[PDB]
């Protein structure tokens, strides 16, 4: 069995990213490209984390 | 002459050997012939058996 995709969802991925996994298997003699993909919904978040407030609340 | 111009002695397995040639195909169980899976259910004895 294979290493999982253990990766940080870095900020560049927001709001959405798509994972495609692929290999070529040579078969007996003829290669085949095998692939699958999934849409990964990411939390909407800002890179600046900017916040604004009235200081005399 | 005696026909035995050949003679043979048995041994221990002193060492391994890599004879185990990998068959990606189907292995014809009794013969060990490697046949391509497209020849399964072919209607033809492409194996020996």
């Amino acid at each position: 069995s294979y290493q999982s995709i253990n990766i940080p969802v870095t900020q560049n991925m927001v709001p959405s990213s798509r994972l495609l996994v692929y290999y070529i298997v040579t078969g007996e003699q003829t290669a085949e490209l095998v692939s699958d993909s999934v849409w990964l919904n990411i939390e909407e978040k800002c890179g600046n984390q900017l916040q604004v407030h009235l200081s005399p609340d | 002459c005696n026909f035995s111009d050949k003679e043979v002695e048995d041994c221990v397995t002193n060492r391994p050997c890599r004879s185990q040639v990998r068959c990606e195909g189907f292995v014809c169980a009794q013969t060990g012939r490697c046949v391509n899976r497209r020849l399964l259910c072919n209607g033809d004895n492409d194996c020996g058996d």
